[PDB]
């Protein structure tokens, strides 16, 4: 689920008391992360590596479908780029 | 023929995306009265086309801030020394000791256009603060109006422009190509004025005087950002035009568009339900046209920033990531380098101009016949003659003699208009002379 | 619009033929207005979407025109426009309401590390680089260009004249090559 703009609080209740119109029948929830403009991720592990951005979602947190221990729904940083040793130096030329 | 030279720095901001709006009608139209959304429901899809526009509208957006700040495949470190050649770096690269991750150009630029209107932030509904600090807080509104955060977040945006900035001070102008030949800034510096035409004679011969004028025209770069006016003001327009957007669509929420009265849950107390249901659908039918506009308006901006976003980003492939030769298209002279700033929906991009200077004039010649074979000049464009005495370039002075090395046999004298009688040096003659004899 | 062609705009139904032989004609012509100025409304948001994607397709067609002007129809030195590196050649392809170029980029290959060389002082006067402006030495051996290797023995007709050896920071003293002189050596002793 990724609610637009909620505190994932209110929702959260809503779900557990029958208070939220869109009531899916079918549906549970077990772990919600947080971040900016969130949108209450049910399903997904904030694990804390860095991956491709395959699904971008807002905020710098996408989304994708790696293996955990297996295959699940997890959130990264977006992995901005791959590191480089490029060091300036007056006598190298390549 | 000019003397002497004078490097200037330009600036130029171009947007490159604006606001994220989403605006729900689900609280826009029908706010709180339940049976409103039994005559709602009636239309159709009004609903729902509007939110897959302001969907797509958000993922060009996104792409198009994709395209602009996101070049480059590896992130090259910031170096520590940003002093190469002459040429200090500072203000330019994120400082290891500042607390704040990025530039204090970048720091001046987010500290004028970031405003957004003092007073009107509370019309929309956002969820403000970072997930760092835990100070991260939802507001929403009974308007329905909101605005979704970008995708890339400023700390990214700071992060691609240093990028951008190692790769182009450090390994020269090739981290656009696909790899990273690392060269001295000397020797970029010496192929950036070879470019234009100029030898690296004015180059490593005035080194000193090179960098003492680019460190003056950051040192201005920096004074003009700290005080300002009503210039670099595209940003501040952009955003502008925005809130005038937001404004006009809540004024057009609470207006009464031919019925008893703008305000919900006030006409179902003084009129039957069945002759309340002509006002219902009378104010529905006015504020889906008020939407219907304001989505109008908010594609033909998005087009609009599209299209400054690619232009953006070709002015970014074209000078940053090489030396371009196109006339008055990086800055104002030639280009001959060429540095991206980050800025808020937007980039500042800061061209090292060339600007000669200290013009004199001088008498010239079309060719020279030395022995009725003239010589047309192969490499200097300017026949620099005082009375037909050398052969100099076209942006810089330069004064070197004439010889064989820098004019190519041709025909005869009769041809030319303006043929001068003068006579061309050759290294072999004496050389031979002084071997023999 | 398919959907909103069969949908009520604040009528009795949307279907014609039907709200005819109900009620009286005064009265089904004030339904049929309310139908009519909602099909034009839809008609009217269709024309408007319909001129802002050919605007937009316009822009597109406009771009690749230009690509295909200036990579295809010659050798445009832009960078990063036509491909990835240098342009180097293009093809063009065709494809259903689009345009597919082939541009035949030229990508280097791996590296190596050497020493610069920014100026020769032979007997008092600097040697700057030709065009070629990568200087590869071992211990101020050689000079070669900028894109391939191409090992090229140091002459005069790779450099020229200038001034002092005190004006550029970083000059490495070497000697220039000649074939004039081991030439007329040869010939003349």
């Amino acid at each position: 689920v990724l609610y637009q703009d909620v505190n994932c609080t209110d929702v959260s209740t809503a779900i557990h008391a029958d208070q939220l119109t869109p009531a899916w029948r079918i549906y549970s929830t077990g772990n919600n992360v947080f971040q900016t403009q969130a949108g209450c991720l049910i399903g997904a592990e904030h694990v804390d590596t860095s991956y491709e951005c395959d699904i971008p979602i807002g905020a710098g947190i996408c989304a994708s479908y790696h293996t955990v221990s297996q295959k699940s729904i997890v959130a990264y940083t977006m992995s901005l780029g791959a590191d480089s040793s490029i060091a300036y130096s007056n006598n190298t030329i390549a | 023929i000019p003397t002497n030279f004078s490097i200037s720095i330009t600036t130029e901001v171009m947007p490159v995306s604006m606001a994220k709006t989403s605006v729900d009608c689900n609280m826009y139209i029908c706010g709180d009265s339940t049976e409103c959304a039994n005559l709602l429901l009636q239309y159709g899809s009004f609903c729902t086309q509007l939110n897959r526009a302001l969907s797509g509208i958000a993922a060009e957006q996104d792409r198009n801030t994709r395209e602009v700040f996101a070049q480059v495949k590896q992130m090259y470190k910031t170096p520590t020394l940003k002093y190469f050649g002459g040429f200090n770096f500072s203000q330019i690269l994120p400082d290891p000791l500042k607390p704040t991750k990025r530039s204090f150009i970048e720091d001046l630029l987010f500290n004028k256009v970031t405003l957004a209107d003092a007073g009107f932030m509370k019309q929309y509904g956002e969820c403000l603060g970072d997930i760092n600090a835990r100070d991260l807080i939802c507001a929403q509104k009974f308007n329905g109006l909101t605005v979704l955060p970008p995708l890339l977040t400023d700390d990214m945006i700071a992060a691609y422009t240093a990028a951008l900035v190692s790769g182009t001070a450090t390994a020269g102008w090739t981290f656009g190509a696909g790899a990273a030949l690392q060269i001295p800034f000397a020797m970029q510096m010496a192929y950036r004025f070879n470019g234009i035409g100029v030898t690296q004679n004015v180059l490593y011969e005035n080194q000193k005087q090179i960098a003492n004028q680019f460190n003056k025209a950051i040192s201005q770069i920096q004074e003009s950002l700290t005080t300002t006016s009503t210039a670099l003001g595209k940003l501040q327009d952009v955003v502008n035009q925005n809130a005038q957007a937001l404004n006009t669509l809540v004024k057009q929420l609470s207006s009464n568009f031919g019925a008893i009265s703008s305000v919900l849950n006030d006409i179902l107390s003084r009129l039957d339900p069945p002759e309340a249901e002509v006002q219902i659908d009378r104010l529905i039918t006015g504020r889906l046209q008020s939407l219907q506009t304001y989505v109008t308006q908010q594609l033909i901006r998005a087009a609009e920033i599209r299209a400054s976003a690619n232009l953006a980003a070709t002015k970014m492939s074209e000078c940053v990531l090489g030396q371009s030769k196109r006339v008055d298209f990086c800055g104002k002279g030639y280009h001959l380098m060429s540095f991206p700033q980050a800025a808020p929906h937007g980039v500042v991009f800061l061209h090292v101009t060339y600007v000669p200077s200290q013009e004199r004039n001088f008498t010239t010649a079309p060719a020279i016949c030395h022995e009725g074979k003239a010589y047309f000049p192969r490499e200097g464009v300017f026949v620099f003659n005082g009375t037909s005495w050398f052969i100099t370039q076209r942006n810089f002075f330069s004064p070197q003699i004439i010889t064989t090395d820098n004019t190519f046999v041709s025909g005869n004298c009769d041809v030319v208009i303006g043929i001068i009688n003068n006579t061309v040096y050759d290294p072999l003659q004496p050389e031979l002379d002084s071997f023999k004899e």
